[PDB]
């Protein structure tokens, strides 16, 4: 009975209910984001489970802040919790210290945030890992990811949902130190086409987000433009 | 002036193996006396006495909260209190409520218990003790008995010379004084015994 | 946490309070502790149980911690907390002092401990203080008084009581020995080593594994008196003797 | 067998019973269904029959001028919810002296319903709410569960038997966004008629129908209401 | 052996033995992480040097760090759960500061370790609440008592060192380091770093490239923390 | 705060805390109540005398106002508690209503706290039920009784405690208008019913007596066993 | 075990699906809607022949206008009928009206489900309430009555039975309930089924009558008006 | 939030087994004795670190309370330090009031009614320590022990630790009413010698002892002194 609680370890020295709550991130869709020399962009395998719903229904894509934002999987209402611990943390700083967050810092502190419910009994962990990515002049692109444990770690690519390890594969041979932004987009839309199952789970609806250069390290949607421009090349490599 | 409300005057006098305490009996609104026979020295010990002078409601209050505090004392530590101990019990209680204070300026007198040294003292209305050989005065003839003790003490006096001291100097201040008298009431604490002599007063 | 909790303060399905009944047991196997009531005075007599070479002799007593000016309690059970609720009967006692300027009736401070023990068996998912404890004491309404508190926040007067270890043994030899209106203070402290042979296995008595207290009035003033070695050395010999004409 | 009694107990496959405990409250209820074209939005309930003698109930509440909810699951912890959203949509008012945007209610709401979901000895909603709107940005028919995300939905139909109007609504989703307003109604009351047994029908007295437009406030419709709607089906 | 009864398995209250179960579970979730960390003072020094295994080449290796500085005379290592790490080192980086604001000079490394262990402890006690998985070794430079490295546990347990393993190989890396206890101080001066080095390079039997590893140093001439850049370590890693 | 449902519902519907709590009023002693024309009479039903009691201090019949009088069964440290704060009750009436309680009034205060236990978090109920006599301004004279559960009736007679199931079958068998007519016939009601239930027989009981201004007084031992000479 | 605030995997919510079967330990009670009236007939249950009758108060003024009647645990009915009181008065007080019939059953079934032992409030409910409420009263709507199950599920009904009998004189109440039906003939039918269900032989002792007219306030029947409907029973 | 329910509870013999439980914590502990001079107590204890590596001095197991008062632990080295802190804090509470250095059996009776509190309070265990006590007012020396449950208990000398009990059965035979301070280390010296396993050095033990002059644990200097007799 080593597993009733997030104050209790195992024999073995383990917090299950903390890895039991990184299993229901990887029961979610894959959703991937990539650090490049001009910004960092993510996507989204969306997966849209009727056809009842609006083209834009339960967002993965957040903006926590103007410059920050935030790629969630995992138990939803969980990840909209989150942001707006996020967007708190990145308000308050503002209120307090008079500029934008830094992304090392609002990853940290919403990493604390994180950790503090694997702790005690009174609370679970939070059901979902999420990454976080801006992009400044001073401090350049960054992307960092939490994961329900609590921890955070910068990446140059990270791939967290159910095709974790099939994504990564796909992240690691594409030398995203050297690419601009709108090159990584059309790459993005190739790896959630290639690890997405068209067998188990049927339908589902691409959501792509950059933060860069060329948006003056504003997040934002990608547009349907450029979105549909690398739709379109994606299922052209995927023949 | 609000510590000149019901008047009162105690004055502590020290002796040679003995110490001498003394207070007027006179009750009073500001200027009307309602009884004769107020108590203002309080027995804190077997051979220790406080005495407190000041706006009478806090004469009463600060006297049960310090027999309050002093029994719990003597009941948890197993002996009788020392008066240099009393005084830091007092200067605790006086300056806990310092804002809004307790309107009375407390003498000790009282010999140490396995010792015999002889120990007065005297606190401000917000506990600010002040520990003399001599003399010490507090209530609202202060100026009348600080001279007046002055002149009248000598050093290593016998049990029999300090009572003559401490109610000559307590009679020509509260004569002196409009809102104290009515009696003086002298405790004079010895290793052997408390002799305690009510004296002959102006009643006016 | 439901799980880590266990419930301390819940009915047994025959209508027992579990915690309660297993604080009696505690007690059960402390220190035995007797009063008897006469008529110029209570007694308090507990069987020491310190009683280690290597001890010293610091404060007064062991098992007695005297409330007030006119009532001493003795107290029988968990050590530690008896302490914290003597401390508690020392404070309802200066706080009826200071409230009222007369003492506190020994009545009135038993009923304020053991609603402060009732409380504990009732709500806050605490355990009970496993102290039974007696009392004895003056006071202008009664005179003399000895009660008797459990660990369920019910209290009792007595003329004769026991508590500790061979206290249903005790109770039943004070039935019998005691006469009602009819006891002086020299003959309950006879009456106390009396009981506390045949309630202690060993052999005899020495007066260092006993603690006796009485209580008497003396000018206007109640006295609460610990006897001294020597004071229960002769009360044992006036009965290790008196015993030899009886056979 | 022991990863079901709490709610901030996860099993071992990812995944809170609790949670899904609460979300079978709302598929035990009763049919409500929603819908909206490009003009308005409609919330269409059942009135369950608890016995043959009780005016059924009240499953569509108002809660602003332009916002109305229909409740399935815990009818008591559907109004501690719409209290709430009432509560919410005054405070905007007040401060902000407009309608409160429905898809800002939603995410209020979503808020709030986490909160019991993450915190020892507090229960899920056990409710779930089909939300009609009609904000600057349109009509809205968000769906709320007690797994506390929230749904934009185009139709949506919750409760007891709810996947036939589900089933009906999917085909019929083509044709929604250039309705009447009669002509709307109707394919909700066609969904909600696809939820009945066989020897029931919809009567006047078992119907709800909640719409809210452009130039309409969010209206509930009565017993004698609901007569020039089914005078079709 | 360990009797148990009770809920002895699940909150820290006591076995039959009175051994603390739950406390001693949080020791084997130090091991978790995989690494192994090496301190050790010298005369003039004190180091700190730990395993880097960025197992992703998708990780910013920049961020992957288990050397923190506290304060700016105070290193950190840190060993066991990541994210139990990162709490701690809050905590200690908001305790350090307090003691600058409410006694006006910089926190020592004594002080540091046994406010930690002061806060460890209450875990320890409280069933509410898990110790955290992890332990701290602090570095810094006292002003009377020199280079000091001293390491906090989950028990609550602070206690200094002259020199300091934690994590899996801990046990290993222990009985061969207090051989070099042996005679004069392991040499004790700038390469100690060597001695440090070599120690972890035995017990993993790995012979590290320039950047597996990563040092914190602390000196006389510079009571500075200082993370030694990898064109720094390879300086050393080269001598050997 | 200890905020824990202790009372909680069970299968079939039923509180087990107030269950047990009323199975804690079964193994307690037994009271009696009845009600005359112008007399109430409690009696309790001492189990040991023992020769060692000071008895003035375990009597089971209270005294709630001058009007208002209690005997209770059950958890004695309990009714206590409920005794306490009934004595508040009363004056805190007699402050804001310039007028003596009515029984029925401190019996839902009684009630209702009882009631109060059973439903808030971290207690347990009371173990007690509680015969409340008294007499209104009007001089009805009033019988009532509380339960642990929080339910109070009135009654012309009631038993509570152990044995009570046997002594309220006699007193539905022996409760008329004339053993209810004369004051001392109404005394001697309780102390047939109380014999009836003490396994030990004699004069081992407790009884109160109230009738109306120049209130309630307790019977004495020896004015006890005046009333059990007559009845033998 | 589990906690009080805990889905079943049905859905449930267990303290409330016990807190219904405390109700069919609970007395029989009986309401009857009619356009002239509304009345209220509740079986006392006599323990003991020594018990005094009149004490057994099953039936209560709510206000002037309402009366509710209950079954179940009598006790805890005495938290909500408070709290039923206190809420008419503060909507006299606030805005000199009579409070309707529905918005009292809406207040009190808003502290059902009120339960919790997590910080619900500092004195909060350990346990939800084991009684059916029927409220019963004329409002500026006419007569109407409703239900209040311990889910906080409140309904209007015509004619509603609850208690230890409910199934069997619900039966009962639909077959003998016309919309026309006079209140001399709904006192009269709430006394057939009444004799039905009662163990005990019913006499103007065991049974607790009330109704609420439009002209006049509530009242209840005393001992020589219930002698008069029995006869014509 | 924090548990507000009893983890010591009675068994059903009468017992707290989770202060039983931490009386075993301290009879696994390294060996602690006191001993009553006739001018002055002497506490000493096994400071036996695991390896060469350990810096003995950085840790103390003797540590002063008050300039009169000083004490030390078998049991739980961390449970030992949050008592300390809030005995030394016990101290000085005391000394604003009355201005007067608190007395021994004054800080026993407030330690242990903090350690009574944690076998009753919600949701924490016992302390797993008992505590030697030493100090020296009104002219005579002070010895305490306060076990677990929280209840005191004045000694002419005795031991905790592991071998407590064959180490209490030499403190029987070698205690004299009567010794000065200086007999009184190589007495309490020796009961470590009982039950030591191995060679004892200046760094292996830590002797503290208080007399009139106050409390002070002694130097290694001092030790290496106290081990050549």
């Amino acid at each position: 009975g080593y597993d009733l609680s997030a104050s209790t370890f195992s024999p073995d020295g383990r917090v299950f209910q903390v890895e039991y709550a990184m299993k229901a991130v990887e029961n979610s869709s894959t959703a991937i984001g990539i650090r490049c020399k001009d910004g960092v962009v993510f996507g989204v395998e969306k997966l849209v489970l009727s056809k009842l719903y609006e083209e834009g229904s339960n967002k993965r894509l957040f903006n926590v802040d103007r410059h920050v934002g935030m790629a969630v999987a995992g138990l939803l209402a969980d990840a909209r919790s989150l942001a707006d611990i996020a967007r708190e943390e990145a308000s308050n700083f503002r209120s307090n210290f008079g500029y934008n967050i830094p992304l090392k810092h609002l990853a940290d502190r919403v990493a604390m945030y994180v950790h503090a419910y694997t702790l005690y009994s009174a609370v679970r962990p939070f059901g979902c890992s999420f990454m976080l990515g801006s992009y400044s002049v001073n401090d350049g692109a960054q992307l960092y990811m939490i994961d329900p444990s609590g921890v955070s770690y910068g990446y140059w690519g990270c791939a967290i949902g159910k095709a974790r390890q099939a994504a990564k594969t796909e992240i690691e041979k594409l030398q995203m130190k050297e690419m601009t932004c709108r090159d990584i987009v059309k790459e993005v839309a190739k790896i959630i086409y290639i690890v997405h199952d068209e067998v188990k789970d049927k339908a589902f609806e691409l959501e792509l987000s950059w933060v860069g250069e060329l948006t003056n390290g504003r997040h934002e949607i990608v547009p349907k433009d450029i979105r549909e421009e690398a739709e379109k090349y994606a299922k052209e490599s995927l023949k | 002036s609000i510590m000149s409300y019901n008047g009162g005057a105690v004055m502590a006098m020290k002796g040679k193996n003995c110490v001498a305490i003394a207070a007027d009996r006179r009750f009073g609104i500001q200027a009307q006396m309602v009884t004769t026979d107020f108590q203002k020295i309080f027995p804190m010990g077997d051979r220790l006495y406080i005495g407190l002078a000041g706006l009478a409601t806090d004469v009463q209050t600060v006297a049960q909260r310090l027999k309050f505090r002093l029994n719990l004392y003597e009941l948890k530590e197993g002996r009788q209190i020392k008066p240099y101990t009393l005084m830091s019990m007092v200067a605790n209680l006086l300056y806990e409520k310092r804002f809004g204070p307790y309107y009375t300026e407390p003498v000790i007198a009282g010999l140490d218990p396995k010792t015999f040294k002889p120990f007065i003292c005297s606190l401000d209305l917000i506990g600010c003790p002040m520990v003399t050989d001599d003399f010490v005065v507090s209530g609202t003839c202060a100026e009348q008995m600080y001279g007046m003790c002055e002149s009248l003490w000598e050093p290593n006096m016998d049990p029999d010379h300090l009572f003559e001291t401490i109610s000559q100097a307590m009679l020509n201040a509260v004569d002196r004084d409009a809102v104290s008298g009515m009696g003086v009431i002298v405790h004079i604490i010895e290793k052997d015994k408390i002799t305690t002599r009510t004296l002959k007063a102006r009643m006016d | 946490s439901r799980r880590y909790d266990s419930r301390t303060t819940i009915f047994s399905p025959e209508g027992r309070l579990y915690q309660v009944e297993y604080a009696m047991e505690a007690i059960g196997h402390a220190g035995t502790c007797l009063g008897i009531l006469a008529n110029d005075g209570v007694l308090l007599a507990a069987e020491r149980r310190n009683i280690h070479k290597l001890l010293d002799e610091v404060f007064f007593s062991e098992k007695i911690y005297k409330l007030n000016e006119d009532m001493a309690c003795s107290v029988a059970g968990i050590t530690s907390d008896a302490n914290v609720l003597t401390n508690e009967l020392r404070l309802i006692a200066q706080r009826y002092l200071l409230q009222y300027q007369e003492p506190i009736p020994c009545e009135q401070l038993v009923t304020a401990l053991c609603d402060i023990k009732q409380a504990y068996t009732q709500f806050g998912g605490k355990r009970p203080f496993g102290v039974s404890l007696l009392y004895i004491g003056w006071d202008k309404h009664y005179g003399f008084q000895l009660y008797q508190s459990d660990p369920s926040g019910n209290y009792g007067g007595w003329k004769a009581t026991c508590i500790g270890n061979n206290s249903a043994a005790a109770v039943s030899m004070l039935k019998q020995d005691y006469k009602e209106g009819e006891m002086t203070l020299k003959s309950a402290l006879a009456l106390a080593i009396k009981v506390l042979n045949k309630t202690m296995d060993v052999s005899k008595l020495s007066a260092e594994k006993v603690e006796i207290a009485t209580l008497t009035r003396e000018n206007g003033k109640t006295v609460i008196r610990v006897l001294k070695q020597k004071e229960v050395e002769q009360l044992i010999k006036k009965h290790e003797e008196e015993e030899a004409k009886a056979e | 067998n022991q990863y079901d009694n709490d709610v901030t107990v996860w099993s071992p496959q990812g995944r809170i019973h609790q949670i899904e405990y609460a979300m079978e409250a709302v598929k035990q209820g009763s049919a409500t269904v929603g819908l909206k074209s490009k003009t308005h939005a409609v919330l269409v309930a059942l009135k369950r029959a608890q016995s043959e003698l009780a005016a059924h109930q009240k499953k569509i509440l108002h809660v602003d001028n332009h916002i109305g909810i229909s409740i399935a699951g815990l009818t008591a912890d559907a109004r501690l919810l719409c209290n709430f959203m009432r509560q919410e949509c005054l405070d905007s008012r007040f401060v902000f002296d407009r309608p409160l945007p429905v898809s800002r209610l939603v995410s209020l709401i979503g808020s709030k319903t986490q909160i019991p979901t993450q915190r020892y000895g507090r229960r899920p909603y056990g409710v779930g709410l089909l939300i009609a709107g009609y904000d600057d940005m349109g009509p809205h028919i968000f769906q709320t569960c007690p797994s506390a995300n929230y749904f934009d939905c185009r139709a949506m139909s919750i409760g007891a038997r709810s996947q036939s109007a589900r089933t009906y609504l999917e085909r019929h989703m083509s044709e929604f966004m250039e309705c009447n307003l009669n002509e709307l109604v109707k394919h909700g009351l066609r969904a909600l008629r696809e939820t009945l047994p066989a020897e029931q029908d919809l009567t006047t007295k078992n119907v709800s129908i909640g719409i809210v437009g452009k130039d309409l406030e969010f209206t509930i419709y009565d017993d004698d209401d609901v007569s020039p709607f089914l005078e079709g089906l | 052996r360990g009797s148990s009864a009770g809920f002895d398995r699940h909150i820290t209250i006591f076995s039959p033995e009175g051994r603390l179960y739950q406390v001693e579970y949080a020791f084997k979730a130090i091991n978790q992480g995989g690494l192994t960390s090496v301190a050790v003072r010298g005369k003039d020094c004190a180091v700190i040097v730990t395993q880097k295994k960025v197992p992703d080449k998708l990780l910013d290796s920049s961020t992957v760090t288990h050397l923190f500085k506290i304060t700016e005379n105070i290193g950190c290592v840190m060993t066991g759960m990541t994210a139990d790490s990162r709490s701690q080192v809050q905590r200690a980086r908001y305790e350090a500061a307090n003691w600058k604001y409410k006694y006006g000079y910089e926190i020592p490394v004594d002080m540091l370790c046994k406010r930690i262990a002061d806060i460890s402890q209450v875990y320890t006690q409280n069933a509410e609440m898990r110790p955290l998985g992890c332990c701290m070794i602090l570095i810094g430079i006292d002003e009377e008592q020199g280079p000091q490295v001293y390491k906090c546990d989950p028990a609550g347990y602070y206690c200094g060192f002259k020199a300091t393993a934690a994590g899996v190989k801990q046990t290993e890396s222990t009985s061969f380091l207090e051989k070099k206890v042996k005679k004069k101080f392991d040499w004790t001066f700038e390469q100690t770093v060597e001695t440090a080095i070599t120690c972890l390079s035995t017990v993993l039997s790995i012979d590290f490239k320039p950047s597996e590893i990563e040092v914190g140093v602390v000196t006389v001439e510079n009571p500075k923390f200082r993370i030694l850049t990898e064109a720094e370590i390879d300086a050393h890693l080269v001598a050997l | 705060s200890y905020d824990r449902a202790i009372t909680v519902f069970s299968p079939d519907g039923h509180l087990f805390q107030v269950e047990y709590a009323q199975e804690a009023v079964k193994k307690g002693s037994t009271a009696v109540g009845v009600r005359g024309r112008d007399i109430v009479v409690l009696g309790v039903e001492k189990k040991s005398v023992a020769k060692l009691q000071d008895e003035r201090t375990v009597r089971k019949i209270c005294a709630l106002d001058d009007n208002v009088c209690m005997a209770f069964a059950g958890l004695t440290a309990d009714a206590r508690i409920v005794i306490n704060r009934a004595r508040v009750e009363c004056q805190s009436h007699r402050l804001t209503v310039e007028d003596p309680v009515t029984v029925e009034y401190i019996t839902r205060y009684i009630a209702s706290l009882k009631q109060r236990y059973t439903q808030s978090n971290g207690r347990r109920p009371f173990g007690i039920s509680a015969l409340i006599v008294g007499f209104d301004f009007d001089g009805t004279p009033r019988l009532y009784q509380t339960d642990p559960s929080g339910t109070y009736h009135a009654w012309k007679a009631n038993a509570i405690g152990r044995g009570a199931k046997s002594v309220r079958e006699f007193l539905e068998k022996n409760y008329t208008d004339e053993a209810i007519e004369t004051d001392d016939l109404t005394i001697k009601l309780v102390i047939k019913a109380l014999l009836e239930v003490v396994q030990s027989g004699g004069k081992n009981i407790e009884l109160a007596v109230m009738r109306r201004d120049q209130s309630l007084k307790i019977l004495n031992p020896e004015e006890i066993e005046k009333y059990v000479a007559e009845i033998e | 075990d589990r906690g009080v605030n805990t889905f079943s995997p049905e859905g449930r919510l267990f303290q409330v699906e016990y807190a219904i079967e405390a109700i069919k330990l609970g007395s029989t009670a009986i309401g009857i809607q009619t356009s002239e009236g509304v009345c209220l007939a509740v079986e006392k249950r006599i323990t003991s022949p020594l018990m005094e009758p009149s004490s057994i108060e099953k039936i209560v003024e709510i206000d002037a206008h309402i009366g509710c009647a209950m079954s179940g645990l009598i006790a805890d009915a005495k938290t909500l009928i408070d709290k039923a009181r206190v809420e008419t008065q503060n909507h006299w007080f606030t805005y000199n009206e009579t409070m309707t019939v529905e918005s009292v059953t809406q207040a009190v079934s808003n502290l059902a489900l009120q339960f919790g032992e997590e910080d619900a409030d500092p004195g909060a409910m350990s346990r939800p309430f084991g009684v059916a409420l029927l409220f019963g009263g004329v409002d500026e709507k006419g007569p109407q009555l409703f239900h209040m199950d311990p889910s906080g599920t409140f309904v209007q009904c015509d004619a509603r039975a609850i208690g230890s009998a409910s199934e069997g004189a619900q039966s009962s109440l639909q077959e003998v309930y016309h919309k026309s039906m006079t209140l001399k003939e709904a006192i009269k039918s709430s006394l057939i089924i009444l004799k039905q269900v009662m163990e005990e032989k019913l006499n103007a002792t065991n049974i607790e009558l009330a109704t609420v007219q439009p002209g006049q306030n509530f009242h209840m029947f005393t001992k020589e008006e219930l002698e008069e409907v029995i006869k014509d029973i | 939030r924090g548990y507000s329910f009893s983890l010591t509870t009675f068994s059903p013999s009468g017992k707290l087994v989770q202060i039983e439980y931490a009386l075993a914590a301290v009879a696994g502990g390294a060996p602690s004795v006191g001993i009553k001079a006739a001018n002055g107590v002497v506490l000493a204890t096994e400071k036996k670190q695991k390896s060469i590596l350990y810096d003995e001095r950085s840790v103390h197991k003797v540590e002063p309370i008050t300039k009169h008062i000083g004490l030390v632990y078998s049991g739980m080295g961390p449970d030992y330090r949050v008592l300390v802190h809030r005995a030394r804090k016990l101290a000085q509470q005391y000394y604003l009031v009355y201005q007067e250095p608190i007395p021994t059996a004054q800080l026993v009776q407030r330690v242990a009614s903090v350690m009574q509190e944690y076998t009753q309070s919600g949701g924490v265990r016992p302390f797993g320590v008992s505590l030697l006590i030493c100090g020296w007012n009104e002219g005579r020396p002070y010895l305490f022990q306060s076990d677990p449950s929280g209840a005191y208990f004045a000694w002419k000398a005795t031991a905790m630790g592991k071998n407590y009990v064959n180490g209490k059965t030499f403190l029987e035979k070698r205690y004299n009413e009567d010794l000065e301070l200086e007999d009184a280390i190589h007495t309490a010296i020796l009961t470590l010698k009982e039950s030591f396993e191995g060679q004892m050095t200046e760094d292996n033990i830590e002797v503290g002892i208080c007399n009139e002059a106050g409390f002070r644990r002694l130097t290694p200097t001092e030790v290496k002194d106290y081990l050549a007799a």
